[PDB]
């Protein structure tokens, strides 16, 4: 295979081409965007009628207005002779570059496909088997670091492998100097005992994490001796720690249903059972809600100004919140109608206390009130009410009409697995413009690695 | 820009010239760091330490802390900046030139790309104050009220100054009337920024209140636009979706 070095300097450098002004023609179908991208490809030697060819193409813009042109790219470059699959493969990453740059990771899959195996991506798209791994591809003196995004913890995966593998684990949380006196004893003990230690949330200690790897330098652990450490990914953790360790980095899986699941799973049985029962119902808004805020920061700056800490402690605060007005209003009815709920109350607070203290943009306010008042209202006790409308421009999303925990916790799970921005509010071609940054931020970092 | 007497009475021509300032400044910064540049690849010059983290940035792509004196996207890559870096400078040139030739009183004629100034707020503040001059009025008496037009041409009332590179995020602008649209972008034409007399009137139902960010990261908010909608829409439509102006791409 020819090395393509001209054909990648302009995937990654196309637009240090340069295109003087006035000089970028009109052609029917493409917009401004797309006509500087035919512009700058029709340099390549290649690509040099593809102008005229974009012209004459009659299904064109079914191709362009496709939502899967990357499966089916029109043949359009000029060969002296015929390609290899792989010459076919980056012009087709040319041209969806120039076309369709939101769709430009999806092709560099097919490329990946093209050139590494159909399976080669596919082994990281399943779940973590941190089994096969720890017992055989880590030493016992190399320390496993699970790094998570803020706000996700994963010290229930190694709890989960500890209780399939059958091994005594202790599990210690590094909040105070004490901690570190205890993991110091435990870890004393283990080296010599071969246990599994635990360390949960190790990133607060920065120069101890230091410590603990010029200790681990030193050592001569037994063979079934395991340290996990779990933290936040911060920039504060030493560079030689993670350097001298096994890195597995834990993120949520995207998507309002998960989200639900995980705040659901998160919050106990008996705190959402409480009477009245009506309770339940307004934590799955307050859980509705939680999610459409925090999908939405993927969107940013669409979905919103800037990417706010949405966490988990703000959630907790609502319900604490709920709790306490219902607790006032209801004063132990096992019932209590829908208008009497303090509405005002719960949008007042979260608008300004629980999610609105972190919000400074006005804009956003504006966005955090509306969500509030179209959500937290009597009328969600209606059998009709439509949590978003309009979805994917067609489609509706009901309210559950159930009462109990159990059927919110049914009705998310049997929620459809395809999740449109219009779930969130947003249009749909938001997620077009998403995948489109994406796509810039993979180039851009290719270009840092050139 | 030519400082006199009578030409620093009117704002825009103070905020053009420290807009000229700047630019001349940096213009000189980057053509010198360029021009060292190329002596280095040519083996005329050694790379010093300051030097060789430049040649280590323009060459990933990266933009040299040194060359950011003006807000600007995070992350973007050296080509952009330096388009926009000549967009800005031929602007500059074109209002100096338009200044020298007719004096101050062709600031408000021109057409400015709110994009193309380091600083738009000021301008939108120098066009308040040149409304409030001319007309003798107070500056809190003054509202803001914008009106896109498509015709070539379009004549400019005393109070209403022209802009161009406003770009609608969420929405088409039909007959000076928004409507949601699913488009990524529309470039919005000659639009007139005209400044009135506050008159109390009520808040139409059919008003929304849009954003004018500085670019598409939205991290800076400029001012503020009252636009009518076209049907019968709910505004809350707008501010689920996400609808907002922007300067520049």
């Amino acid at each position: 295979e020819p090395t393509y070095d001209a054909e990648f300097q302009h995937f990654l450098r196309g637009n240090e081409i340069v295109l003087s002004a006035g000089s970028t023609p009109r052609i029917q179908g493409l917009t401004v965007e797309q006509a500087e991208a035919v512009v700058r490809l029709s340099c390549l030697p290649a690509f040099k009628d593809l102008i005229a060819k974009v012209q004459a193409d009659e299904q064109f813009g079914i191709w362009l207005d496709s939502s899967s042109p990357e499966q089916t790219v029109p043949y359009l470059w000029s060969e002296e002779t015929p390609a290899t699959p792989i010459g076919q493969a980056i012009h087709r990453l040319l041209l969806i570059q120039a076309f369709r740059p939101d769709r430009l990771l999806a092709m560099a899959h097919m490329f990946v496909s093209t050139n590494l195996g159909e399976s080669f991506m596919s082994i990281m798209e399943q779940p973590l088997d941190l089994t096969h791994i720890v017992g055989t591809e880590v030493k016992p003196n190399t320390p496993v670091l699970m790094c998570s995004v803020p706000g996700y913890d994963a010290s229930g995966h190694v709890e989960d492998l500890a209780a399939e593998q059958n091994t005594q684990i202790t599990s210690i949380a590094i909040g105070s100097a004490e901690g570190f006196n205890q993991a110091d004893k435990a870890i004393n003990t283990a080296v010599k005992s071969g246990r599994w230690v635990m360390l949960k949330n190790v990133h607060l200690a920065p120069g101890w994490l230091m410590q603990l790897e010029k200790k681990l330098h030193s050592l001569q652990p037994h063979a079934c001796f395991r340290l996990f450490l779990t933290m936040e990914i911060n920039p504060k953790v030493p560079v030689n720690l993670l350097r001298a360790g096994r890195i597995f980095v834990f993120e949520p899986p995207p998507g309002v249903k998960a989200n639900m699941l995980r705040t659901f799973s998160s919050i106990p049985v008996s705190r959402i059972c409480k009477s009245p029962n009506e309770r339940a119902r307004l934590y799955f808004l307050l859980a509705w809600f939680h999610a459409i805020i925090q999908e939405r920061l993927r969107y940013a700056p669409l979905g919103w100004s800037k990417k706010y800490e949405f966490g988990e402690s703000d959630l907790r605060s609502a319900c604490d919140t709920v709790d306490t007005w219902l607790d006032d209003t209801a004063k132990g009815r096992q019932n209590i109608s829908p208008d009497k709920i303090p509405w005002s109350a719960l949008k007042t607070l979260m608008a300004q206390s629980i999610y609105g203290g972190r919000v400074d943009n006005e804009f956003d306010q504006r966005l955090l009130n509306t969500f509030l008042e179209r959500l937290f209202t009597t009328r969600s006790f209606d059998s009709e009410f439509k949590l978003a409308c309009k979805v994917d421009g067609h489609k509706d999303i009901q309210m559950p009409d159930g009462i109990r925990r159990e059927e919110f916790v049914q009705w998310v799970e049997l929620l459809p697995d395809t999740q449109t921005p219009s779930w969130l509010g947003l249009p749909n071609n938001a997620e077009r413009v998403l995948l489109t940054t994406q796509g810039v931020d993979m180039i851009s970092k290719m270009l840092k690695m050139q | 820009l030519k400082r006199t007497v009578e030409n620093i009475k009117d704002p825009l021509f103070r905020f053009f010239e420290r807009e000229v300032k700047m630019g001349a400044k940096l213009l000189q910064d980057v053509r010198q760091d360029l021009a060292d540049v190329v002596q280095v690849c040519e083996g005329k010059k050694k790379q010093t330490n300051y030097l060789r983290t430049l040649i280590n940035e323009l060459v990933k792509g990266i933009l040299p802390r040194s060359w950011s004196h003006y807000t600007v996207p995070a992350g973007m890559t050296v080509i952009q900046w330096v388009s926009d870096f000549s967009e800005r400078i031929k602007q500059l040139q074109n209002i100096s030139l338009a200044a020298a030739s007719g004096g101050a009183k062709e600031l408000k004629n021109i057409h400015v790309c709110l994009g193309g100034l380091f600083v738009p707020e000021a301008y939108i503040t120098a066009t308040r104050q040149y409304v409030a001059q001319a007309n003798s009025w107070s500056l809190e008496e003054l509202c803001l009220e914008v009106n896109v037009t498509t015709s070539q041409g379009a004549t400019l009332d005393a109070c209403s100054f022209g802009v161009t590179g406003l770009k609608l995020q969420g929405a088409t602008c039909n007959n000076n009337k928004l409507s949601l649209s699913n488009a990524i972008s529309t470039a919005l034409p000659l639009t007139q920024l005209r400044w009135v007399k506050q008159t109390n009137t009520e808040k139409k139902a059919s008003v929304v209140t849009l954003p004018v960010y500085l670019n598409f990261t939205r991290a800076d908010l400029i001012f503020t636009v009252d636009f009518e909608i076209a049907t019968k829409e709910d505004p809350r439509s707008f501010y689920e979706r996400g609808v907002a102006v922007l300067c520049t791409e």
